[PDB]
């Protein structure tokens, strides 16, 4: 403004506003897909409290690894955090069944 | 204030951008306190709930019990819980600590 | 704050009400999403 | 915070068992999207008219 | 599949409470879920065994199925809803004896009276 | 274009709908479907003033 | 359909007749269901009414 009349003056401001528009809808767009993902992620979440820590999981691989016997949560940051305890087998031998 | 009477943390402080740029960061739905407190009675809620039948009544049984019942359920015969409960105890303290 | 640039601004129609609404709704989407997931982690009975 | 009923545990052989003595039915209404309404554009027209 | 054409097992997978049974209506996007759940209520404090054990033969002992054993001298209650019954051996299961089992020696069950 | 250049077969791309999917695809060969395409634009028929 | 093993085979049976088996699996007995049946009933109506 101090610096161009009108004419000019339009011109630049309206780059300025073409780009910070263009800054908006891009931030717009990721704070829906953030909060599609997270709403996503939030119903993982309860399916593991229920599944995972209320109860004793026989599903190979949804809560840790090995066979599970017993998981805690605690809040995180954003979210929460699973404390998933399993067992986990070792020294295998073979034997005739 | 914070970020008039001392300014920004560091180069690139998007908390005190906030006031300059014009976009304001929103407060949780919950405390910390409310948070924890949810956490706090799943905790408590553990060795209770995932102990039989119905989702309806509450087993007030140890921690202890309740990890045998779930070892049990996996395939560790109760002979062997039995004789190995204190190494049992043990090896979760580890996998904990 | 500059007027001219908001005079401009306004030829691009409702612009800033697109984006608070959008903003909005996705904000509002996280105190359900908080509030659903926390009435399931919620316990009925808990022993202390 | 609404806390839940407490439940002590016992120094026993024993346990406390929390157990109902009444109940009702309740219904959870649930709603799951499966499609968005479908749209096509003529965009030739739409941008030249 | 989980909720309407089955009764599911997973809580807080269909409606809160547990599970009975589900129906279906259409939405104008999609589909409606009425999902009947049973919610417990008065619940009380009672006193239960992890098990019973025959205090002659303590090898012989029994655990409840689907329910508790509690103090009422021992009754078997479901774990949804107390209602004491007798001890049978259709609400019981034979266990191998554990610490936390109690050793009785009156009134026995029927499916310790061996 | 053929690969010694010359044209043998073409599209009129506003000859009808049929022509226009195939020019929207850019081929002579699309796959079955139900698609949108251009609207059968309403002419004037005369002017007021 | 949710009446025994397998996907296979289909159960004519009264809807009553499956929610009182759909509550005998969840811990209530069946004593308590058949001292009960009008009481289940009625709750339930209640509960969809
Ligand atoms: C109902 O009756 C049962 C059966 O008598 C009773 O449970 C038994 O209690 C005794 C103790 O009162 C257990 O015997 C020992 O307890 C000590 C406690 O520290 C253990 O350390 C011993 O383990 C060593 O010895 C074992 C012998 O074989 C070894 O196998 C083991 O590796 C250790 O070396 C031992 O357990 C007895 O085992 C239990 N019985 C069962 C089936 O667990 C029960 O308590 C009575 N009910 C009530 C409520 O009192
Ligand atoms: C009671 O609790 C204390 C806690 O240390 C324990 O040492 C003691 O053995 C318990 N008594 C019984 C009967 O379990
Ligand atoms: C169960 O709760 C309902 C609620 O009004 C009550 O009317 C009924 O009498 C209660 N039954 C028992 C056994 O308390």
């Amino acid at each position: 403004i101090q610096r161009l009349d009108p004419p000019e003056q339009d011109a630049q401001i309206d780059r300025l506003i073409n780009g910070r528009l263009t800054t908006l809808n891009a931030f717009v767009a990721q704070q829906l897909v953030r909060s599609e993902s997270a709403a996503l992620s939030a119903q993982l979440a309860k399916d593991k409290v229920n599944e995972c820590v209320k109860a004793q999981s026989k599903r190979s691989g949804f809560c840790g690894q090995g066979t599970h016997i017993v998981s805690f949560v605690v809040n995180a940051p954003n979210g929460l955090y699973f404390m998933h305890v399993g067992y986990y087998p070792s020294n295998h031998i073979e034997v005739v069944s | 204030d914070d970020c008039m009477q001392q300014g920004p943390a560091s180069a690139r402080d998007l908390i005190c951008a906030q006031y300059v740029a014009g976009y304001k960061v929103l407060p949780p739905l919950m405390d910390v306190n409310m948070e924890a407190a949810y956490t706090s009675s799943l905790l408590g809620s553990i060795a209770g709930v995932g102990w039989t039948a119905g989702l309806s009544s509450f087993a007030a049984i140890p921690f202890a019990q309740s990890i045998f019942y779930r070892l049990n359920g996996v395939g560790i015969t109760q002979q062997v819980l039995s004789e190995n409960q204190k190494l049992i105890a043990n090896k979760f303290n580890q996998a904990l600590g | 704050g500059f007027q001219k640039c908001e005079q401009l601004l306004r030829e691009y129609g409702q612009f800033c009400s697109k984006i608070n609404q959008a903003l909005h709704g996705a904000n509002l989407r996280q105190d359900d999403s908080v509030r659903n997931l926390f009435a399931s982690v919620k316990s009925s009975q808990s022993s202390p | 915070f609404n806390h839940p009923i407490q439940v002590d545990q016992l120094n026993s052989s024993y346990f406390k068992l929390s157990i109902p003595t009444n109940f009702s039915f309740g219904v959870t209404q649930e709603y799951i999207q499966t499609t968005i309404q479908k749209v096509t554009v003529d965009c030739k027209q739409y941008v030249c008219n | 599949n989980e909720c309407v054409k089955a009764q599911s097992k997973r809580s807080g997978f269909c409606g809160q409470g547990t599970h009975i049974v589900s129906f279906v209506v259409n939405a104008p996007n999609g589909l409606y879920f009425m999902h009947v759940g049973y919610y417990p209520s008065n619940h009380i404090e009672v006193v239960s065994a992890y098990g019973l054990c025959d205090a002659a033969n303590p090898t012989n002992c029994i655990a409840p199925v689907n329910g508790y054993f509690i103090k009422t001298e021992w009754s078997y209650t479901g774990s949804s809803f107390y209602a004491p019954e007798p001890i049978t051996s259709l609400n019981t299961k034979y266990v191998a004896p554990q610490v936390t089992y109690q050793n009785i020696s009156t009134n026995l069950p029927p499916p310790l009276l061996g | 274009f053929s690969v010694d250049g010359y044209i043998r077969r073409a599209i009129d791309c506003g000859f009808n709908d049929l022509s226009q999917l195939h020019c929207s695809y850019e081929s002579f060969d699309v796959e079955s479907g139900v698609y949108s395409v251009s609207s059968f634009e309403a002419k004037p028929s005369g002017s007021v003033v």
